[PDB]
């Protein structure tokens, strides 16, 4: 009857609360991915549970041992109904579990650390402004 | 210092990585264009 | 960006709860829910 | 803009090019065809 | 920094209170308007 729902924990999609220790069941976690599970259960009458994955991956398939791990691997083997998390749509997910439309738009970036001179006085004209000013 | 991916991959004093097992590291590992692989290359030597 | 791309819901294959969750998907997507949403949890909650 | 969507390749319910019309836009969204096709048709072809 | 009552629930440095007994505490209380929830579920705990 209940249906179990994996996700991750990723800020701010699943957040533990501050006192989570002190509650239980879906009151614990915060987020956008909790608030897009309670209404996605909302619209289609169903009671969760709320499960973060095991091993606090995402899912691949091992090269040589061939079995998935993470959320897809939840997902294939039964383990779970419904996974609310930020899981990217792949061809290789595609081909074993069924994605519903995307919900959030993304892409791959790079993140790095965050990070005048003294002849800051010849600045507010061009280069050859002054070389045309000395001919 | 770094504007784009091209800049990344010449580099050589700036390591870059990715998650283990995320979509990120798959796009590398099965991507066709010679950046990319040089990327994918860098990061799993 | 290096790509464009985007997080999915995801159902065992041949589970009935796949049209259900993906009716409710674009719902929540036509009424502004999930714009709302990430208004709240990104831009909202910048302390910078 | 005030929503966010997007274009899809629409086939009748229950019709047997449902996943595989899935399964290539999706492979031609992984190799980057769709980019190019976009640059090529949008950027590329800048006339201002 | 502060230039309107929604400031006050979007940000978590500066805190904010109110008399124990008065009327702004049941206004904030009983207030169905969701940033004023908002601001008295923050003070509440």
């Amino acid at each position: 009857r209940t249906i179990v729902v994996t996700t991750i924990l990723e800020s701010p999609y699943v957040m533990y609360k501050k006192n989570h220790e002190q509650l239980e069941g879906n009151e614990r976690y915060e987020g956008y991915c909790v608030d897009l599970a309670y209404e996605i259960a909302k619209h289609v009458r169903i009671k969760y549970k709320l499960s973060i994955v095991g091993d606090g991956k995402y899912g691949a398939r091992d090269p040589e041992t061939k079995i998935w791990n993470g959320m897809v691997g939840e997902l294939v083997y039964g383990r779970a109904d419904i996974a609310v998390a930020p899981l990217t749509i792949t061809l290789v997910r595609e081909e074993v579990i069924d994605f519903s439309k995307p919900f959030m738009s993304l892409g791959i970036s790079i993140m790095i650390k965050k990070p005048p001179g003294v002849f800051s006085f010849l600045d507010p004209l061009a280069y050859e402004i002054w070389m045309c000013i000395v001919f | 210092p770094i504007e784009s991916a091209e800049d990344l991959a010449k580099q050589t004093e700036i390591a870059y990585g990715t998650l283990d097992s995320g979509s990120t590291k798959e796009f590398f590992r099965r991507s066709k264009i010679a950046v990319y692989e040089k990327m994918w290359s860098y990061m799993k030597s | 960006n290096l790509d464009s791309k985007g997080y999915g819901v995801a159902t065992p294959k041949g589970s009935a709860l796949g049209t259900p969750v993906n009716l409710a998907v674009l719902k929540l997507s036509e009424q502004g829910i999930l714009d709302k949403l990430k208004n709240k949890w990104w831009y909202d909650k910048g302390e910078c």
